[PDB]
This record gives structure tokens, sequence and C-alpha cells, in this order.
């Protein structure tokens, strides 16, 4: 029924991967909605939503890694981000409460659209791999800063993987 | 109850094999002393013969049908008791048995930020329900399915968000109560089936410096950052309905502005735009709202027409000469006319200039030779000067035109003439309607000296005599005017001429008649006729030319009353006039 | 020289005096009281403890014992001169609540010291701000009963205890009505402070509190580094410098909290600390609480919460419904319904129990609400929508219905309403009652309806209690039986031009008469000896020919249906001749034309009047109408009657099995005066005679039968000469004079009026 690899043209597969990465690297689409919906829409609190060291792999490591190890690391990272995003979705309030308080549901829409983007990226990574054939309790205010740091690290990793994808053009 | 026909409610395919078995119980068997040998089969139309059903055992009977071509068949098994008595037991029915066939024409379309919708065709009629379901899944992930609704069995909207740049394989599987069958398997990228949203908020901006450019501005959809899109701009004027399309080679890139060229004169235009993917894969968006826009105006200049007229009432020492000019056409004026400037220059004397906001100006003129110019002013300046020399009081107009001809062509009179030997500059055509009660309404038109055949640009009336007057315009003065009469469309006269007897003799009578007025002729009278008859004799006819107004009658008898009548004929026809009666003396 | 006595137990007076001037250390004193029994003692200090004496003045003599002389002085002490100074109290235990920031004090009153009852007034003083401050001062009154009683005192604080150290002091002041002396206040107890160990695990206090919108709340922030400011969302707050680097802020009338809560943060040099506060509202009373059932098995009850509680997530308001007679309770899960069905809960019924007294209770971390109502489960049943509605035929004038109703209604009855919707008519409704059963299909048959008619059936049913009406079921369209013949069609016979064939005409029976689709017509022209020519003609052919040799044959046209035959309509074929025929004229009054004829006693069966178009050479579209013999004046109603068209009416008489013609009448639907006068012109004129000729007026503009012409002439003494001859179109006038202008006027007149006139002026010849 279902085919092994979703596509057989390496060129269009690489193009799809690059376009998906350039689309998912949108800070204003992913991180800013979170800070806006979390009530931290002030410059003083925004100055602290930064990436912590040791959260995501580095650009030097991503450049030094090969192809199959790169794909496996990206797969594991996507799984971890999917788990954390499911946790955050469990944490965020409901759309009716957002509208009552005065916030916007565009942030929730962007998150619920970005999660299937991660799913599709994982599926495309699997297609490429087949085609190549070769804390007891935390504070309510601390959780928001943790979300800031995690999302900033995720955006940094997305920028790194986008630069990586743009580095290598074609491969036999 | 004592029997039952198995199966209870069968639905077999039309024109197929079927077998019905009516099994009875021992109660009626040992009550009526019967068995399966007495079981008979009778349908709703006829009785099944004996050689058509086979007895299974002592309490069972089976019948077969080799061809089912009816929509409803009431099969009832009956028993034969003592005394040739028949008793009903049970009955069944078979309704609407036919299998369906697999579908085709699998096509899916994706909207902007919405779910993917796929369609197909139903196929041949099966007289039965068929639940169509399509399977959509990735290389490693399986999605949900759609159930064919009863309103439209060829449409489905998925429940998951469209993930772009992911080749998905989708196929429709036809499933019914008689088997399953799947259609072809196709794979496609959902970004290739995206139907973009039509652009909104289209505005047209003109320019102040140039008069042939328009700055178009519109809003691009939100998918402008994902894929590169092209545009198609169709523009047209307000009077013409044909839409001129801009070549797509100039709008093959992502842009929100464009300038149209080659629209000079004061014209409002309507614009509309659509958009789709750059490589041409997908569907074109809807057409944008029709937006209006007026360009900047250009101010060229054209040559006007000028002519002068002199009245017969001459003052002692001065003459009253009136100047008349025609309004420039919109294609020649190319703007709003402001005022007219006419200059009067004598032979080496003072210059006189006058500004007139109308199409007529009369001035007191002397007996010397003058030269009048006509310069119309517009928003940018003035046009060329219409040179026309006004002759003196003692100047004799000579060198007239030759070969004066006038005949209607295409419901329009065309006056042609031979140009004189001299170098003619312009030509003027004066024409008026002839009437014994109303004067001439002098309408004129000016044309170049190179054409020797023109038509009267005006609202001409039929059945009217027009006195066309042509005058050649030279460098010193106008030529000798020539007059000619013509008709737009000839018609029979409204009334006939009245006759009268001048002298009646013993065998001769002299008649007399007046010429018909030009208002009742309605054409060129060619010849006349006189109908003189007798109360007892027959009516005769006689021909007479139009140049003669009298006629004589010969071979007349005495002591007899004669009745005469006269008609005026034209190229279209003629009408008889009043009858006259006179007697012959002895 | 100064004696001041104090007492702390109302039983032993501790009198103290000053030493005289010149008395050194180690001085012996002999002091006593002049009483009923002189008992003097010897002491070494200037402080004697004497028992409580009676009411009165007592003499006290002091004796300073020295080796160089003795001193003797007297003193007068009374009960009004002794001061009451009780002993100082002592704090036994001091505990403080850490979660609620509440203090607890325990102290003993030592009631065994005083034998009589006395009112004791305690004054507790709460301190803080270790440098210096005073906050609380509350009075406490107790009662002594000769026994030591341990009292308790509690007080809640507003500022978190983790930001300041507190102090506690308390004194007492007894009231003795039997003591006439001076009562003084007791000394303050030793200071007993409470200290908290600064572990400093967090910074801001409190953490995730649930307070009401509109109350006062004070925050604090313990820190060892310098702070900058405090922010509540986007609004600033003034800082209150506490001990050390600790700061505090005050919030009055706090606004409504958001989804994530009004985070109160304290900005610092390099970091930031803050917590979340949740401001909510008490739970509203559940409104519109009405419980009902659908199948007498479950109780589904809904209610409207009204005003929102402003608290969601792990602190949402939970609802709890408990039974009164059975004590059974149910609790709603976390999954809540959308706004359209905001709240609904199912409750299982209890067998052999019909009266229900429900009490719904809601509770949030801020408060609680309740609501009571008494409901009768047998009067609040919702009839379920009937399904599987089928239509079955029985016979010609009846049809059967059937529908299914799930539920155990075996004890109640149903009142089902059957709606009869006949096409192109008025909507009909029928009500029928049936005994309810347990999960079975009900079958009700109706009758007394017109056959051959399509109907649309839909039924809705309600209980006898008449509480709620069930929804309308799906409409079902069904056709009735074949037909039912009632009467026979109207027939009429005519003879052909050859005198041999007899053509027969008949009208189709209407729907209200045929009550079904006609299949064929059974025609038969039979005599009194033998039935012949039995043929059947189908629709839509309404004419048939049958060759007959004699005129005594009777015609029996019978319409055929699917069930039987229509009643036969007999008509005679013999045509009795009548030579005494006369043409008559009739005038149509409006749409119909009246017919008047004399009653003939010899007529047997009825009267027949036929008519067609006489202005066409094509065969007529003959129509007839049977009129009984008892009628003498009738009118003809037909849509084919048009103005200006003449119709020939023939009246036949039914005399001795034969149709004999009586009257032949012609006329129009409308007859009035002519609209235009006949145009006339002069041909010849003499000196004593004239000649005129008018053109015949067509029947289209005459609008009736022209009776003649009225010609008028006179000088212009006028003369009127009527010409009743309709064929005479020529008129001449004699006895005329010359050179006289006459006015000739011609005017036409009819039975329905006089038309206009035309005039002209001519001069006679000479
Ligand atoms: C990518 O990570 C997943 C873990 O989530 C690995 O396991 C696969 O998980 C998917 C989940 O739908 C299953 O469909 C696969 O069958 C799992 N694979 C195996 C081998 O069990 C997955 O293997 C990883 N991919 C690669 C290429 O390493
Ligand atoms: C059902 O029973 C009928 C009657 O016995 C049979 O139909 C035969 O079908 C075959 C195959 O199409 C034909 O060649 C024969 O002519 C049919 N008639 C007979 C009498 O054999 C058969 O037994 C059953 N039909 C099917 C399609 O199985
Ligand atoms: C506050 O209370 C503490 C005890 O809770 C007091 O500390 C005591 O001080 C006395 C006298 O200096 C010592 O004898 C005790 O051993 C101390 N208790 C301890 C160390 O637990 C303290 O003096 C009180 N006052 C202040 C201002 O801190
Ligand atoms: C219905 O049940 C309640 C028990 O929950 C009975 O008790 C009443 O409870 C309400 C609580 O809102 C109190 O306000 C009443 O004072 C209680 N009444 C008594 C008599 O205890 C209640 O009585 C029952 N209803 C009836 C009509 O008896
Ligand atoms: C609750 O409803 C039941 C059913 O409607 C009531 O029982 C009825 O009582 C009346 C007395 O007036 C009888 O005539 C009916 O026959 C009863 N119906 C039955 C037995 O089905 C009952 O009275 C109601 N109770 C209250 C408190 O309203
Ligand atoms: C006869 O055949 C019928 C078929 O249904 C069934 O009753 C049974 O198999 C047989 N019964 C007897 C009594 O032989
Ligand atoms: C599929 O449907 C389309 C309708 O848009 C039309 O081309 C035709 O009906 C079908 N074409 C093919 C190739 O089946
Ligand atoms: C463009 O103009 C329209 C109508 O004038 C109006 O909706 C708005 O100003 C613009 N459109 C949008 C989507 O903002
Ligand atoms: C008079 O001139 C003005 C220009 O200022 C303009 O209205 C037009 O040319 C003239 N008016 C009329 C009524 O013709
Ligand atoms: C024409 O005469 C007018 C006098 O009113 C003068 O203002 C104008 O300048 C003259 N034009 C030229 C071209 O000399
Ligand atoms: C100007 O013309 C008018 C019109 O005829 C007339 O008064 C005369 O001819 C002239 N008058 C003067 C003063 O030039
Ligand atoms: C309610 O709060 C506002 C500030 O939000 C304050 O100005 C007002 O005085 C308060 N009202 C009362 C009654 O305390
Ligand atoms: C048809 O059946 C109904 C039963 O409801 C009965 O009343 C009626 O008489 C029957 N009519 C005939 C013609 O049998
Ligand atoms: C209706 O429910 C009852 C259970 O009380 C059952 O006995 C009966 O068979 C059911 N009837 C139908 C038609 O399902």
């Amino acid at each position: 029924a279902a085919i092994g690899s979703c596509s057989k043209e390496y060129r269009v597969l690489l193009g799809q991967l690059q376009k998906q990465t350039d689309l998912m690297q949108d800070t204003s689409r992913l991180l800013d909605p979170y800070i806006r919906i979390q009530g931290l829409d002030v410059p003083k609190l925004r100055e602290h939503c930064r990436e912590r060291p040791g959260a995501f792999p580095s650009e030097e490591t991503l450049r030094g890694l090969g192809r199959r190890g790169f794909l496996q690391t990206l797969n594991a990272t996507l799984g971890c981000v999917l788990h954390r995003l499911a946790d955050l979705e469990q944490r965020l309030p409901k759309a009716q409460d957002l509208e009552r308080s005065g916030l916007n549901i565009e942030d929730l829409e962007k998150l619920q659209m970005a999660r299937p983007n991660i799913l599709g990226l994982r599926n495309n990574i699997y297609c490429m791999a087949q085609l190549l054939d070769n804390t007891p309790a935390s504070d309510a205010f601390q959780r928001k800063l943790e979300g800031c740091r995690f999302l900033h690290g995720y955006h940094r990793f997305m920028h790194s993987v986008g630069r990586v994808f743009s580095k290598w053009g074609e491969s036999p | 109850p004592c029997g039952y026909i198995s199966p209870e409610s069968p639905v077999v395919q039309l024109h197929s094999n079927f077998t019905a078995v009516c099994v009875l119980k021992e109660k009626c068997m040992d009550y009526f002393h019967v068995n399966a040998n007495y079981i008979v089969w009778k349908t709703n139309h006829f009785t099944i013969p004996k050689e058509q059903y086979t007895i299974i055992n002592r309490t069972a009977s089976s019948v077969t049908f080799t061809d089912i071509a009816s929509l409803n068949i009431q099969l009832t098994c009956n028993i034969l008791t003592f005394g040739q008595l028949e008793q009903n037991v049970y009955g069944i029915t078979i309704i609407s048995g036919l299998p369906p066939e697999k579908p085709k024409n699998l096509s899916c379309i994706v909207n902007e930020g919405k779910k993917m919708r796929c369609e197909w065709d139903g196929g041949r009629e099966t007289h039965l329900e068929t639940n169509f379901t399509l399977k959509s899944e990735w290389a490693t992930h399986k999605f949900a399915d759609c159930k064919a609704k009863r309103d439209t069995p060829t449409s489905c909207t998925v429940d998951y968000s469209t993930v772009y740049f992911v080749n998905i394989e989708v196929w429709v599987e036809a499933e019914n109560a008689l088997g399953k069958v799947t259609s072809d398997h196709i794979n496609f990228d959902p970004v290739y089936k995206v139907k973009p949203n039509p652009p909104h908020n289209l505005s047209v901006i003109n320019s102040e410096e140039l008069s042939s450019i328009l700055k178009l501005t519109w809003t691009n959809p939100s998918i402008k950052s994902v894929i590169i899109l092209k545009y198609n701009i169709q523009y047209r004027t307000k009077d013409a309905s044909t839409w001129s399309q801009i070549p797509p080679e100039d709008t093959a890139s992502t842009r929100s502005s464009f300038t149209v060229q080659d629209l000079k004169p004061f014209t409002e235009y309507v614009f509309r735009i659509r958009c789709m993917k750059e490589d041409g894969k997908g569907y074109w968006s809807d057409w944008s709202e029709e937006a209006s826009g007026i360009t900047y105006e250009d101010r060229p200049s054209k040559a006007p027409s000028f002519w002068y007229k002199i009245d017969p009432s001459h003052t002692q020492g001065y003459r009253t000469v009136q100047l008349v000019w025609k309004t420039l056409p919109p294609f020649e004026a190319n703007g709003k006319i402001l005022d007219y400037e006419v200059t009067l220059t004598r032979w080496k004397s003072h210059l006189q200039n006058y500004t007139v906001n109308a199409t007529k100006l009369t001035v007191n003129l002397t007996n010397d030779r003058y030269l009048a110019t006509l310069t119309v002013r517009n928003l940018v300046g003035k046009s060329d000067a219409a040179v026309l020399t006004i002759p003196a009081c003692d100047f004799q107009a000579t060198h007239p035109v030759m070969d004066l001809k006038a005949f209607p062509k295409d419901n329009m009179l065309w006056v042609e003439w031979t140009t004189p030997r001299e170098s003619v500059k312009k030509y003027i055509l004066e024409w008026c309607v002839l009437s014994d009660k109303a004067p001439c309404i002098t309408d004129w038109q000016q044309e170049d000296g190179t054409v020797h055949r023109t038509y009267l640009r005006g609202n001409l009336a039929e059945s009217k005599c027009y006195l066309i007057t042509v005058t050649p315009v030279y460098a010193d003065g106008p030529g000798s005017p020539e007059s000619i009469k013509a008709y737009l469309k000839q018609a029979p006269p409204s009334k006939g001429p009245t006759v009268r007897t001048k002298k009646v003799g013993k065998n001769e009578a002299v008649l007399e008649w007046d010429q018909l007025p030009v208002d009742v002729q309605n054409g060129f009278i060619r010849n006349y006729t006189i109908f003189y008859r007798t109360i007892i004799g027959n009516e005769t006819a006689v021909n007479v030319d139009s140049s003669h107004t009298e006629y004589t009658l010969s071979s007349l008898t005495s002591d007899t009353l004669y009745m005469v009548r006269m008609a005026a004929y034209t190229d279209e026809g003629g009408k008889d006039g009043p009858e006259f009666t006179f007697t012959t003396p002895k | 020289h100064d004696l001041k006595c104090v007492t702390n137990n109302l039983q032993v007076w501790n009198c103290s005096w000053k030493a005289p001037s010149g008395t050194g250390r180690g001085t012996d004193y002999e002091v006593c009281i002049e009483n009923r029994s002189r008992s003097c003692y010897q002491l070494e200090k200037t402080s004697i403890k004497i028992p409580a004496l009676s009411h009165g003045d007592y003499e006290i003599t002091i004796n300073s014992l020295h080796d160089f002389g003795s001193s003797t002085s007297k003193f007068t002490l009374n009960e009004q001169n002794v001061s009451l100074i009780p002993d100082t109290p002592e704090i036994l235990n001091l505990s403080a609540d850490f979660s609620t920031s509440t203090l607890y004090l325990k102290w003993n009153d030592r009631g065994s010291v005083f034998p009589h009852r006395s009112n004791v007034i305690w004054e507790i003083k709460v301190l803080r701000k270790e440098s210096m401050e005073l906050v609380k001062l509350v009075t406490h009154n107790t009662t002594l009963n000769g026994k030591d009683t341990l009292h308790h005192w509690s007080w809640a604080s507003d500022m978190p205890l983790e930001c300041a150290i507190h102090f506690v002091e308390i004194r007492c002041y007894i009231d003795n009505l039997h003591f006439s002396g001076l009562e003084e206040w007791s000394d303050w107890s030793p200071v007993k402070n409470i200290s908290w160990i600064p572990d400093s695990q967090t910074k801001v206090f409190p953490q995730d509190k649930v307070i009401l919108v509109g109350s006062d709340i004070t925050f604090c922030c313990v820190s060892q580094e310098k702070v900058l400011s405090a922010l509540i969302g986007h609004t600033n707050c003034p800082l209150i410098h506490l001990d050390g680097e600790n700061v505090a802020i005050k919030i009055r009338n706090i606004s409504v909290s958001a989804s994530s809560g009004t985070n109160v943060v304290f900005t610092t040099e390099d970091n930031i600390f803050g917590t979340v506060i949740f401001a909510g509202y008490p739970p509203d009373t559940p409104q519109q609480l009405n419980c009902e059932t659908h199948d007498l098995k479950e109780i589904i009850c809904s209610w409207n919460p009204g005003r929102v509680t402003a608290l969601v997530g792990p602190r949402a308001t939970s609802y709890t419904l408990v039974e009164s007679f059975s004590g059974k309770y149910v609790r709603l899960k976390r999954a809540e319904a959308p706004t359209n069905e905001s709240y609904q809960l199912l409750f299982q019924m209890l067998p052999n129990q019909e009266i229900y007294n429900f009490t719904l209770n809601a509770h949030n971390p801020l408060g609680r609400s309740q609501s009571t109502i008494l409901v009768n489960i047998t009067e609040k049943v919702y009839p379920h929508t009937p399904t599987s509605f089928k239509v079955k035929d029985i016979n010609s004038t009846a049809v059967k219905l059937s529908w299914h109703l799930p539920g155990n209604f075996a004890k109640i009855n149903f009142l089902c309403e059957i709606e009869i919707k006949k096409s192109n008519s008025v909507q009909e409704q029928r009500n029928v009652t049936i005994k309810g059963v347990e999960n079975s299909s009900y079958l009700v048959a109706l009758d007394k309806l017109n056959p051959y008619t399509l109907y649309t059936f839909r039924i809705r049913c309600s209980t006898e209690t008449f509480w709620k009406w069930s929804k309308w079921s799906n409409k079902k369209q069904h056709l009735t039986t074949e037909a039912s013949p009632s009467k026979g069609p109207d027939t009429w016979r005519e003879w052909s031009s050859d005198g041999k064939n007899l053509i027969i005409y008949w009208k189709p029976l209407p729907i209200n008469e045929a009550n079904g689709k006609i299949l064929s017509y059974n025609v038969s022209c039979s005599s009194d000896e033998e039935t012949q020519s039995l043929s059947e003609i189908p629709d839509p052919q309404h004419k048939a020919e049958i060759r007959l040799d004699k005129n005594d044959y009777i015609i029996s046209v019978v319409a055929k249906n699917s069930v039987g035959s229509s009643p036969p309509s007999k008509i005679a074929s013999m045509e009795i001749p009548n030579d005494d025929l006369k043409i008559e004229q009739v005038v149509g009054m409006g749409k119909g034309i009246l017919l008047t004829w004399h009653y003939d006693p010899n007529m047997t069966c009825d009267y027949v009047i036929k008519w067609c178009n006489s202005s066409r050479s094509e065969p007529c579209l003959m129509d007839w109408r049977k009129v009984p013999s008892n009628s003498t004046e009738t009118v003809i109603e037909s849509d084919e009657f048009r103005p200006g068209i003449r119709y020939n009416f023939f009246l036949y008489g039914c005399r001795n099995q034969g149709y004999q013609l009586l009257r032949s009448m012609i006329g129009y639907i409308e007859e009035l005066a002519p609209i235009v006068a006949p145009n006339f012109t002069v041909e010849d004129t003499s000196a004593d005679s004239i000649l005129v000729k008018w053109e015949d007026i067509p029947v289209e503009e005459l609008r009736g039968f022209l009776r003649g012409y009225l010609f008028y002439f006179g000088k212009g003494d006028i003369k009127v000469k009527n010409i009743t001859d309709i064929s005479q179109k020529t008129l001449r006038i004699a006895d005329l004079q010359g050179k006289t202008s006459y006015h000739l006027v011609l005017r036409a007149y009819t039975d329905g009026g006089v038309g206009p006139e035309k005039s002209m002026y001519v001069v006679t010849k000479e």
C-alpha cells in the first residue's frame, strides 16, 4: 500500500527539505507568539529569553558530522522537541480564555501548524534516509523563562541546520 | 406459522443465479397429512412449473431462477391439502441487485492555509449505494480517512493541516457489499496544487509629469514568502469592452507595483489581476476587483476651421463682416477649449487682436484688404493660425471650379468638382434648404485643397432640396461661387399641380399650370402627364416635358364635357392632382 | 518616714518603708500593727509582709534597734492607701503558623492566687521591625475563678513572616470590686520573639495565592543583592525599604487576573525574580437548574453558571450533585463542555422512586454555592423522536401506519397526532390514543379518506402528562388505492351528414366524481331485443362511432376502472323531426347567456342544449349540458364565449324516448349600442332631390342586431324618417328646394342602445 520512500527524485527532495527548513526558521512565527501569549511582552523580560549553553548541538558539531549521523541526530532532536511541544501544549490555556483575557488565538494556530511541520520534516528525513540507500517542582514564572530558553535554542538549531542544508548543494 | 423461505431477504444481482428454499415444519405436516411433494411455487405473475423446482427431502423444496430481469418478485411457497385447497405459507422479495464499478479522474486541490480536497467521478449507475473512501498516507505515517457523504459522493475534506513539501500518495478505494476495488496510486507535492488567493485592495495612481503612465498598487497574499508567484494584468478603456492583456514576461516575478505605458489622451482605464505559481503548476487565482483610474492629460494642437461672411447692408465707409469658426473635435482639441483669439491685420497698419469665448465674432471692417488669423488657446498654449485673406470691395472673384456634380452615395450627398488651374489653398461648402417661407440656415464646412470630393458633415433631412455652394480659396481671395441643387432622398410630390384653361375652341383647348413649390416637390421633377377623359369615353394619357408650362389638345369633339387631370412624376413616383372639368363650345 | 504598702494577692500586704537618717547597715527593726492582739516580730530589712487586715485605720509603730538609742515613729495605714500591684505575667509557649502567617500565644493567669472572682483585663502588644515599631494592641478580658486557666490567643498577619522578625509583649490589670484601694497595672512580661531561619530557597512571597478581586495583598522579596524596582505587569510600584535589602509593595483593589496571572516581578542588577498571583471571584449560584429525563432510566440535568469564576486549570470550579433520599453523589470530570452545552450531568434513576429532591453544590478554592429543587421524574419526561415510520395499505378506504418508540412506557399512554397533508388542499390533523408498551412498535390505521390521492404522512406524539412535544418524524409519501367509481359521465349523441353513422360524445369524469383514473369507456348501442356493438375505447379518446340500422337503439356509455364499472348513463338515439322551427335572438348578460323556453309537459327525461362556433367552416367543438325537466330557465357558463362571435343554441326535447328539437337561438356574449356610425356619401344631387348611400356595418363593431337607420335632415325644422329595412341601402328625398344648406345626420340604433352619428354639409344643385 504505502511506498517505502515518499519520493525518488533527490533534487526535488533536497529542495523540499531546504524550503521546509527556511520556512520553519521563522522566529517571528514561532518564538514571538509564545512571548506574546505568555504575558512577557515587555523589553526587560524579553532581554532574558535567551539560549542557555548545552541545550542544542552546535554549528561546528553539525558541520563536522557526516550524513547518516546528521540524520539520526536531527531525528532524535525532532523527537525531543515534539515531546517538549506536547508538554507546552498541555500547559497553554484554552482559546476561549485567551479571547476573554484579550490575547489572540493566532499564537495557538501557529503552534498547532508548526507541530505538523515538525512531523512532515521528520517524514522527509526518513524519506531521504531511505532514498540514499548507503527538578521535582518548578515555579510558574520559571516555566515561562524555561520556555523562552528552549525556544531560543530551537531557533538557533534551526538556523544551524538551515545553514548546513544550504552548504551542500548536490550529492550523488 | 409453519414454514420459512431461506434466505429471508435476498438481494441477488440482476440476470444472475438464485435459489430459494421453502422449508416447512412437522406441525402442518402431520396436521394436514402433507409433505414436501405437495409444495408448489407461485410468483406474483405466474405459477412455477413442476420441472423448475427440485425436492430436497421429505420436508424441503428448492427452486432456481436462471434470469432475474424484474425489479420486484414476490416468491411464495404454498401447500396442497385435501380438496384442492391452497394455503399461503411465506413470501420473499429481491430488490435492486447490481454491483458498482471503480472510479477514476483522481485530482486534488489545495487552498491557502486550508485542508486538501480531492474529487473523482461516480461512474456507471449501479442502482445501489457505494461508500467511496480515499486513503492518504506518507511513506511512514498513516492519516485518517473520509467517508463519502450522501449529498456529494465525489468530495472529501481531510481533518489534518496541509504539510507542504511532502510527497503524499493518495488513492480512492471503492467498497460495497459485493467486493472492494482500489483506483490508481498517485504521488504529488501539495504545494503544486495550491490555489492562491486573488489580490485585494487594488489602486491606480496617475502621474503629474508624464501623461502616459499609471502606478498600479495591490496587496499580495501571505504565501508570497513561500513560493515565487507571477501576475497577469488585463487593462481596457471605458468605451471598449475588449480586455488587453499585459504580456506575462514583465510580471513573472514577485512584485506589488507595475507601470502601464502608451495611454496618452485623457482616458480612464479598468484593471484586474490574478496570480499563480511561477512555474505554471497549480491553478490561477480569481480576478481582482475592478479598479478605475484616470491618467494625466496631454495637450497637443490641431488646425481649426475659419470662414467669413459679408452682409448686403453696407454702411457708408465701413462694412459689417462677421467671422465664424467651428469647434474642434475631441480627438483634435485634446482638452478643454479655453477661448478663441482672432487677429485682424491690414496692409501695413495697426494690429487688432480680439479674444472671443464663442464661435462667432462680427467687427466693423473698412474697404481695404485685410488678413484674418484664427488661433485657439489651450492649457499648454495656442494652436496654428488659420490664414484667410479678406478681399477688398473692388476685388472680383475669378477662377471658379469646374465639373459641378452632386449625387447621393450611401445615403449621403457627395459633391465632386475639378480643381482649377491655380494653386488652391482651401475649400468652403455652403448649403441651405430651399423654401418659399423660410430663409437659409447657412451651415458650412472647411476641407483641404488637395481633395476634390467631400461629403456634407451634418444632419441632412430627406425630401429637401439643398443648394450647395462651393468657393475655392486662393492666396489673394475666394473664387467665384457656384451653386447646385440636390436631394437627400427623392419622394413623390405631396400634391399635384392645378390646371386652368387659357382658350377653348371648337376642337382645341389650351391649358396652363404653375410650377410646384420646392417644399412640395420632394425631388427633381422629370416630366409631366395630363389625363383627359370623357364621361362615356376612355381615359388617355399624354407626355409633356417639365420645361413647358402649357399644352394643347387636338382631335377634340364639340358638344361634349371633358374632365382633365394632371400629375407630377418623380424618380420614385407621382401623385395626381385635382380634377378639372370644362365644356366644348359649338 | 514614708510608708508605702503593696499587695499582689489580696491576702498578704508587703509594706515597705524608708530607713531613718543615720541608720547604718545591719539595723534591727521591731515593726508591728496595733490590733486586737498585739503580736510584734523582729526583722532585719525595711520590708514587712503582713496579712490582710479588716476595714479600718491601723496604727503601725516602728522601732529602730541601735546601740546608741532607739527611734519610735507611728504610721496610719488603711485599705484605701495600699496599692494593688499584681505579679507580672509570663509567656509559657509562643508558636507561629508559617503557611498562613498567624501567631499563637499561651499564658497562665494563676487563678489560685486570688480566692474571689475578679475581672482581669489583658493587653497584648505585637511588635516587629527590630529597630523599633508598634503594630497591634488588642484588649482581652477574662474571669478568675480561683483556678489556673490556660488561655489562647491568635492573630493573622498581613506581611510575610520571612521578611521581618516580630516581638510579643503582654500585661494584665485585674479588677476587684471588694478592694477599695488603688489598683495598678502589672509590669510587662519579658519579651518573647519569634525568629525564622533564612534558608532563602525562593525570593518573592507568597507563591500562587488565590485571593478575591478587590482585596488588599502585600508582597515581599528577600534578597542579598541590591534591587532596582518592582513591576506588576506594565505598572510600577513604590518600594518600601525593610530591614536589610528586603523590599515590600502594597496593592489596593487589585484588578482581574489574566490567564497566566498578574506576574509580580522584582528586577535586579543581572537577574529577575517573581511569582504569580491569581485574583478570582466567588462561585455564582447555578441558574436555570431543571432536570428531566428521556427514557425514564437516566436523569440528565443542565444548569447555567452565570458569572464566570475567572479561575481555570487546576483551580476550576468543580460541581457536585448529591441525592437527598439516597445520599448518592456524582462528580464531573475535568473535561468540560463548550459554551452551547456549558454544563450537563447524568444521574441514574433508582427503582420504585419517583420523587426526587436534588441539591447541586459547587466549590472553588474561594467559596461554595448550592441550589435545591424538587422535581417529579414522571412529569418531566421527554418523548423520544419516533423512528422507522412505515405506511401500509389495507383496502380502498383505509391505510395503516406504524412507528417504533424505545422506552419503558408500559404504565403510561400515548397521545399521538397524525397529520394528513393532501396535495392542493387544507392541512388535516388527527389525534389518536394508544396504550404505551415496553419497546415495541405501535400500529394505528385510519379510514374515511378519498381514494386515488397522494398523501404525505408525518406523526409526532406526546405523553398524557402533556409536558413536552416530541419532534416531527420524517415525512413519508404514499399513494392510495386504484379508484372508486361513483357516477356516470355526461353523454350526447349526434348524427353524421350521411344519415347512417351516429357519433357519440362524452365528457371526462372529474376527480371528485370519478375518484380515480379512468381506464376505458364501455359504449354500447343496444335495442330492446338484443345487445349489439359492445366496444371499449380507451383514454383520451372521448368520441366513438357505431353503425346502426334503426333509431330505437339506446346508448349506454360506461366508464371502466380498475375495480369495477361506472354507473351507466342512458341516452336516446331517435331524433323526432320538428318542422315548426324558428330562429330567435338572445343577449348575453355579462359572461353567460340566458335561455328562456316554455315548460312542455310531454318531456320525459331531461333537456339538452348544445352550442358551437358558427363563424368557422371547420367542424364545431360542440358542448352540451343536461338540464332536468323541472327547470325552465338556465344559463350557459363556458370559457370559449368571446365577444363578436355568434353561437347557435339548439334546444332538444325528451319526448317518448326521442330528442326532438324545440328552439334554435343565436346570439353573442355581449350586445350593446354600436361604436361607430355608418359612413355615408352623396352620389347625385338635383335641384329638387338628393341621393345618399351608406356602407353596411360589419358585425364586429355593430355589437348586436342592427334594426335600421335613423336619417336626419334639415336646414342649417328637422325631420325624422326611420328606415327599418336592413337591406335597403339607398335613400332619396323628394320635395326639395334649391340653394339651401341642409345638415344630413345618420345614426344607427339597435336593441341595446343607439350608436353615434355622422354629419356633413352639402349644397343642393340649381
Ligand atoms: C527516528 O526516530 C524514531 C523514534 O521515534 C525511530 O523509531 C521509528 O519510529 C517510527 C514512529 O512512527 C516507526 O514508524 C518506525 O518503525 C521506528 N523505527 C524502527 C527501526 O523501529 C526511527 O527508527 C528513527 N529513524 C532512523 C532513520 O533512525
Ligand atoms: C444458476 O442456475 C442457472 C439455471 O440452472 C444456470 O445458469 C447457467 O449459466 C451458465 C453460465 O453463464 C450458462 O452457460 C447456462 O446456459 C445457464 N443455464 C443453464 C440451464 O445452465 C447455472 O446453474 C447458474 N448460473 C450461474 C451464472 O452460476
Ligand atoms: C530573638 O529570638 C532568639 C531565639 O529565638 C534570641 O536568641 C537567644 O538569645 C539569648 C540571649 O542572647 C540566648 O541565651 C539564646 O540561646 C538565643 N537563642 C538561640 C540562639 O536560639 C534572640 O536574642 C531574640 N532577639 C533578637 C533581637 O534576635
Ligand atoms: C432536600 O434535601 C435536603 C438535603 O440536602 C434537605 O435538607 C435541606 O438542605 C438545605 C440545603 O440547601 C437546607 O437549606 C435546608 O434547611 C434543609 N432542610 C432540612 C429540613 O434539613 C431538604 O429538606 C430536602 N427538601 C425537602 C423539601 O425536604
Ligand atoms: C408525580 O407524577 C405522578 C404521575 O403524573 C403523579 O401521580 C399521579 O397522581 C394523580 C393524583 O392527582 C393520579 O390521578 C394519577 O393517576 C397519578 N399518575 C400515575 C399513578 O401514573 C404524582 O402525584 C406526582 N407527584 C407530585 C408530588 O407532583
Ligand atoms: C431436509 O432439508 C431441510 C433443508 O433446510 C432441513 O429441514 C433438513 O436438512 C432436512 N430435514 C429432514 C427431516 O430430512
Ligand atoms: C476528468 O474530468 C475533467 C473535468 O474537469 C475532464 O477533463 C474529463 O471529464 C475527465 N478527463 C479524463 C481524462 O478522464
Ligand atoms: C483595501 O480597500 C478595501 C476597500 O476600500 C478595504 O477592505 C481596505 O481598505 C483594504 N483591504 C484590506 C484587506 O485591508
Ligand atoms: C467661457 O470661457 C470659460 C473659460 O474660463 C469656459 O467656461 C468656456 O470656454 C466659455 N463658457 C461657455 C459657457 O461657453
Ligand atoms: C494682441 O492685442 C492685445 C491687445 O488687447 C495684446 O494684449 C496682445 O499682446 C496682442 N498680441 C500679440 C501677439 O501682439
Ligand atoms: C459699427 O457697426 C455698426 C453695425 O452696423 C454700425 O453702428 C456702424 O456700421 C459702425 N459704427 C461705428 C461707430 O463704427
Ligand atoms: C479600585 O481600584 C482602582 C485602581 O485600579 C482604584 O483607583 C479605586 O480607588 C479602587 N476602588 C475602591 C473602592 O477601592
Ligand atoms: C376498508 O377497511 C376499513 C377498516 O378501517 C373499513 O372500515 C371499511 O368499511 C373498508 N371498506 C371496504 C369497501 O371494504
Ligand atoms: C425491546 O426491548 C425488550 C427488553 O425489555 C426486548 O425484550 C424486546 O425484544 C425488544 N424489542 C425489539 C423489537 O427490539
